[PDB]
């Protein structure tokens, strides 16, 4: 949970909205004036939930950042819905969710060597090797 | 004396773009004329119809008043054929949408009829448009008590747009604002939602379910669609809230940047309501090279006269 | 080129019914004159004396560009007296009051005054009095930042006229309307709440804080006065919202035993603003025996004219 | 509990269940109205545990839900402090239950007092000494 301000958040950013991790992909500025102090939109998907989430704020305004933990492993069983991992670096063998997504629930098999970050205490696998 | 039935005789009927098709060519009448607002009205018919083209954020702000008129099948046949592509109105709308969306019939009336002789026979006045008690008050509160609680069910905690699209999911007449808006995914930016007879039945509904309203959502919305928009444009008849709240939000992408504005109200008094397009410059919710247009008129008479030039 | 400190050379003053002292009197100037407006005016005067003796609950509503004008300080002023016990007005009521409290200058302009000018000067114009941007969005969104936390933080889910007294707590302007209603415990009825720089500015730090608004408690609360009411009156400046609401509420109870209208709006355009007390009879919404008064002129004008004539 | 009555059928004294709490009706006024619909009542109620004013308006016709009364007649046997012990004349049965923090109960305690407490909803309440 590092901080930053909403002004210094650009496209591929992180950012915490609503709880969750985001990642930027739309920045929007607005001018000074009636409103107030100049102002920039944010635009975020979830990393986890994928949704679409806005925040509007003033520049200057103080955001939360999450850490990322980028962590490197390899799966052992198959268990269908959960998938065990083994960290290259220090055993911790443990069990998460298949990876949802097109590209990712294929190439699965026993023995596969995955990239997986960790971000505010929950896991997602990025690529599969 | 004059009884019920002589009173609600003639039904007010809604009228669609088709009605005005043989029209379209009407603001060459005024063109040629040009006395004092036909300069607006074909500046208006030309700002319209650059609107349509080059502007991905479409506006159509009004009063509740409208929707008691044929202009109600208007507004939705505007959103049906893509014209408008967002909403900005006041809770009176949805009574009257609703009301007359679930078979509330209005009728014809005359300014000049004895109103107290009404309050005895239960009929509303507005304008001189006619609307029996049983076809307005009774109507909503049925509707919000039948639907909301399955709406509740599935979000306890709900946006005001999105609880009108629940409300224009069930609706079955075409010539309704709501439904039109549903059929198309046209957001209602109602930031007064709890005025009115609907907003009331919202409340008493709300004692009894765990039901709740947030208004920070329709705020996000309308916040999202203006920063990520790359044109406005906007057609505002009549002022108040509903107009003010579509200028204001358009004041973070430097203003609206076609406007065409419809009003009776003048300037002299300070209102919003009367306020120029020589007024939003200083608020700076319009361009600096913007193309506006204000019209002073009864909206009955021009919104026909505008959205029959769609046709030229 | 013109200079900026040359536009913003004489502050808006405030005034009190202290000023009106030496006119108490003048009902009787245009009693005699009977002119147009002259039967309003001495029978809105007369109904205004009544209300106070004999109405337990007493609306002050109004729009909110008169909170840009010397009328502040009196509406402040005739809360702190007693006067009137519940206030319905609009978002822009709320900006006017917390920019001007807070070390917020509206200044005396004119309507002439260029606007493409004003905005290279960073000023806002409102009717013909001069807001600079510092003065207004500036020093809403800095008392929002500052305060809403520890207000959030009491409270997660809030009334919105809770919310404006947790404002009004914390404001030391002896002629704003949000502190008179917070040392009177008078609750302001805001519907339309989220339209403005105050409610923009609650829903950007509503991102930040887990903090909502539920406006049936606001409904709950104008609800309960009216059904618990001997008898109601009401001055209404103005229409929109913040009329509608007012006359909405009372229909509970047959409708406002008192009522004085001071507006500029029109009737043949059919909208609410411009609705004569002869209408809304229809809508049930005034007493089969009441006394109601409608004057049609500048706010500015008449208020002072009425608020004078409580001190005969 | 949860009998269920309508709103037009309450009337002062009754009871009823608002926002969860039961309360006692101490107001009702009526709106025969029309523009927004069926004829209403507002009840005023004040709960029976937190001592709140709660308010509900709805049709007459509105179903609304009362709680089921309970009066037992008890005894206190211990004070010990936060709590006293109190047993119930019919069915022997020691419970605990909290000091009135009112002022004109809370102070009529003493050893083998008799009182009166009601059971509504699950939870019980002192009224009366003597
Ligand atoms: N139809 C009704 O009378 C009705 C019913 C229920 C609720 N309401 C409530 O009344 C309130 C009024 O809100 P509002 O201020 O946005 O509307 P409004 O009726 O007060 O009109 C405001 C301005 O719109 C302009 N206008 C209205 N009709 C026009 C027309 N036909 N042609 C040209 N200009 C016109 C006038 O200049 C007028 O000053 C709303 O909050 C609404 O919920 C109204
Ligand atoms: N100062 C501003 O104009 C301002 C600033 C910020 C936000 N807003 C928002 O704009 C919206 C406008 O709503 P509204 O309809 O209540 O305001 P409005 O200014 O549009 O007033 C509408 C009606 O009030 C009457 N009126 C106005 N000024 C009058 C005067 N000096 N004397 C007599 N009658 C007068 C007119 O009949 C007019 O038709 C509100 O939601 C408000 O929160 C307004």
């Amino acid at each position: 949970i590092t901080y930053t301000t909403v002004g210094e958040l650009k496209v591929g950013s992180y950012v915490v909205i609503d709880g969750e991790p985001c990642r930027v992909v739309e920045v929007t500025k607005a001018k000074t004036g009636k409103h107030g102090s100049a102002k920039a939109n944010v635009v975020a998907i979830g990393v986890f939930s994928g949704a679409k989430k806005t925040l509007m704020a003033p520049v200057d305004q103080q955001v939360e950042v999450p850490i990322i933990e980028k962590h490197i492993g390899q799966i052992i069983a198959d268990m269908g819905n959960k998938i065990q991992v083994m960290d290259l670096e220090s055993y911790e063998t443990f069990e998460i969710e298949k990876p949802t997504e097109d590209e990712l629930a294929s190439k699965i098999k026993p023995n596969a060597e995955l990239e997986y970050w960790e971000i505010m205490g929950r896991r997602k696998i990025v690529r599969v090797k | 004396m004059i009884n019920r039935e002589d009173l609600l005789k003639n039904p007010v009927e809604d009228i669609a773009l088709r009605d005005l098709e043989k029209y379209s060519d009407i603001v060459n009448v005024f063109d040629k004329i040009y006395g004092f607002s036909s300069e607006g009205i074909v500046r208006g018919s030309k700002i319209l119809k650059e609107m349509i083209k080059d502007a991905d954020l479409r506006f159509l702000s009004f009063t509740a008043n409208l929707v008691s008129t044929g202009l109600r099948g208007l507004f939705a046949d505007l959103v049906k054929r893509g014209y408008f592509n967002i909403i900005v109105t006041t809770g009176g709308t949805i009574d009257h949408d609703l009301a007359r969306s679930f078979g509330g019939v209005y009728y014809k009336g005359s300014f000049d009829i004895d109103d107290a002789m009404l309050k005895d026979l239960e009929i509303h006045r507005l304008g001189n448009v006619l609307v029996p008690f049983e076809s307005y008050g009774k109507v909503i509160e049925e509707i919000v008590r039948k639907f909301l609680p399955e709406i509740a069910k599935d979000k306890k905690e709900i946006p005001a747009y999105e609880l009108l699209w629940e409300f224009g999911k069930r609706i079955s007449d075409s010539n309704s604002i709501l439904r039109a808006a549903y059929e198309k995914k046209v957001p209602v930016i109602v930031p007064g939602i709890v005025d009115g007879s609907f907003g009331t039945n919202l409340f008493i509904q709300s004692q009894f379910l765990n039901f709740k309203i947030n208004l920070f959502e329709d705020m996000r919305l309308i916040k999202d669609l203006v920063f990520s928009c790359k044109k406005s444009g906007a057609l505002i008849i009549g002022g108040g809230i509903s107009k003010h709240h579509t200028i204001w939000w358009n004041q973070f992408k430097d203003g609206l940047d076609y406007a065409v504005y419809v009003t009776t109200a003048q300037e002299y008094d300070g209102s919003l309501s009367g306020a120029k397009p020589r007024e939003a410059i200083s608020w700076n919710k319009i361009r600096p090279n913007a193309k506006h247009a204000t019209i002073y008129g009864d909206a009955t008479i021009i919104v026909p006269i505008l959205a029959a030039s769609l046709l030229s």
